């Protein structure tokens, strides 16, 4: 592991509440002159896109998630949280002409 | 809005070089770029490059430069908005360290500042 | 100059949208009366659409914008996904079931514009 | 809606004056030549008319206001004893010998208005 | 009223400019099918000049200010030796070679003036 993009470790939740995820680098990938995708991905498998542009989400993605983006960090929220939200969520700083800079992963437990 | 069906789980060993494919359908090909991400056992995730199915145009990571034999086919039309393509994947010193799932993924839009953002994923194969 | 004359027809709407004005350019005896026919016909369907530019307002308009609310039920998809993807070929068979119901909403509010304004003058 | 194409004809001018793009819309081999013949004119009695709305100012409009003020020789009686008691077509066979005086009055006011209006943004 | 349908043909353009509407009204089988074919023709040359003024916002204009600079190598001559000197007639055979040119500058900046519109009446 080498990512220079940071997220919250590991966090956990309950039923019903709301999570969320850091994720924040250096002045080189971060923040307030790329933009940050998040992605949910189980273990090794296929992911899916969930916000693009720091706060727009993906076509149906459920209205629950979040996004925000501040001048040093951006923050990925999961409003009610559902019993199928068990998973490792990663981030990405991004331009129009670059590539995807990967986060170190946030596994979330909604064990409850 | 449709399928990125990859190749098969082929495990070489160092040194040597494996193709990866990606066939595309239910989406016309030409209009979104094709991406190359991977998962190893070491690292977390790590983006490769993408490739542009009708501008030809490749841009890559500097990790991946001099390692990455990367192609298209040519989209054979289904209807006026369909098609289906495939995308290739070579890698030249390959090692254990590389080992790991390998994916394409279809851009997520035509213009703006997120076109390229890898939305569509395939299957995953596994390499070495 | 830009592409041309439907040039931008499978382009992204957002790229479209730009130069409409080269396809508002070229919209305007056996051989003689089947010459001459669609001479008149040309004439009709480009007064039908100046028409309804009029009784919308936009008469002299090639971008104009309304008041008429977007109704989700049309289509329910963000602005970044349709100008910045579909085409407008893609679009308007998206919504062709709903552009007659559209077309209604775009006459009273300009019906219900001048009648206000109408009261707006009375001072 | 409202009562259809025409269907205020024998309502007060006041509720008629509502809705007018109702009327708005309806209005734009010897079967072959017979049926060409009516599409030809037509065209030219609706061109006639945004003609006029166009050299006053109205290209463009359903309801239109202007500047020559209403002469009392053409009407001395009321807006009340006008807009909600007299018909349409009742109120203009009575304005029907001076139609063609305040058509000529219509114009002079747009060509001294955008007469003035150029000498506005000179500046 | 002034001198009538095309009274000021050798008038200087100042006087010229005055009263257009005079000008703007009177614009719109062998011996029935070279009529209706003359009827044709006419509706046709006039919405040829009514589909210019649209797509350069002057839909409803007699006199129509735009943006476009008015370049020198077009003609080096002071308002002053053009608008009290020139009749219109001498004019245009000047600007004969660049009318064509001119005719695509103003279609530009009505593309791009709505364009901006449209970012205005987004806030
Ligand atoms: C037909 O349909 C296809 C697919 O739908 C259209 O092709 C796509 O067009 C869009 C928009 O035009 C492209 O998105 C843009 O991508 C550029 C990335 O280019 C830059 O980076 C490249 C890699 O680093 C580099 O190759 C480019 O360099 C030039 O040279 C190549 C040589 O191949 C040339 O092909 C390029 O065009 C370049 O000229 C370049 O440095 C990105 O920069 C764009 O973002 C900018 O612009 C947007 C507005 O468009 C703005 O919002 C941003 O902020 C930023 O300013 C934009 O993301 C996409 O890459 C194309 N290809 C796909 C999707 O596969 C094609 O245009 C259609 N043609 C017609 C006629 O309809
Ligand atoms: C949307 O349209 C439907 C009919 O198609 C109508 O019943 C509904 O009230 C509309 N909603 C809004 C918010 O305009
Ligand atoms: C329009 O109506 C038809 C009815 O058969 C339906 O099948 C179609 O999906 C509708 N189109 C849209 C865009 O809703
Ligand atoms: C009314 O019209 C007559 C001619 O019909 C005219 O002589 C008179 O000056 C006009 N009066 C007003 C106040 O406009
Ligand atoms: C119009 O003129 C005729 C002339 O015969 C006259 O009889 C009629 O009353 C006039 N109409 C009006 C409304 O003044
Ligand atoms: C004038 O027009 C010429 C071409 O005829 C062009 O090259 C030049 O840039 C123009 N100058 C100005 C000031 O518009
Ligand atoms: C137009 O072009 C012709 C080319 O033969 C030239 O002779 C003429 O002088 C030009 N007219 C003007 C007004 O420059």
């Amino acid at each position: 592991s080498q990512s220079v993009l940071t997220q919250s470790a590991s966090v956990s939740g309950s039923l019903g509440q709301s999570v969320t995820i850091s994720c924040t680098g250096p002045n080189s990938v971060c923040c307030s002159h790329k933009s940050i995708s998040w992605y949910q991905w189980p273990p090794g498998r296929a992911p899916t896109l969930i916000i693009y542009e720091d706060n727009e989400r993906a076509p149906g993605i459920s209205p629950r998630f979040s996004g925000y983006k501040s001048y040093w960090s951006a923050y990925l929220t999961i409003s009610d949280l559902r019993p199928e939200d068990e998973t490792t969520y990663y981030c990405c700083s991004y331009t129009h002409n670059s590539g995807c800079v990967f986060g170190t992963g946030t596994k979330v437990s909604v064990l409850g | 809005q449709g399928q990125l069906v990859q190749s098969g789980a082929t495990t070489t060993k160092p040194g040597s070089s494996v193709k990866i494919s990606c066939k595309t359908s239910g989406y016309r090909f030409n209009f979104y770029h094709i991406n190359w991400i991977r998962q190893t056992a070491g690292r977390g995730p790590e983006w490769m490059g993408w490739i542009s199915p009708y501008s030809g145009d490749k841009n890559l990571a500097p990790a991946f430069q001099d390692r990455v034999n990367m192609t298209t086919d040519t989209e054979v039309p289904v209807t006026s908005f369909t098609s289906t393509g495939a995308a290739y994947m070579e890698i030249r010193n390959l090692t254990s360290d590389d080992t790991g799932t390998y994916f394409c993924a279809k851009g997520l839009l035509r213009d703006g500042s997120s076109t390229w953002l890898p939305y569509l994923w395939g299957q995953g194969t596994l390499l070495t | 100059f830009i592409l041309g004359f439907l040039g931008a027809a499978g382009s992204t709407m957002g790229a479209a949208s730009m130069a409409l004005t080269v396809q508002a350019r070229l919209l305007l005896t056996v051989w003689g009366i089947k010459q001459l026919q669609a001479r008149v016909l040309a004439v009709e369907r480009y007064l039908r659409d100046q028409q309804l530019l009029g009784i919308w307002g936009c008469s002299g308009k090639i971008i104009c914008c309304t008041n008429v609310p977007w109704n989700d039920s049309w289509s329910n998809k963000t602005i970044n996904e349709i100008w910045d993807n579909m085409t407008w070929m893609q679009w308007e068979k998206e919504i062709d079931n709903y552009t007659q119901h559209i077309y209604t909403l775009l006459e009273v509010s300009q019906i219900q514009q001048e009648k206000n304004e109408q009261e707006l003058l009375e001072l």
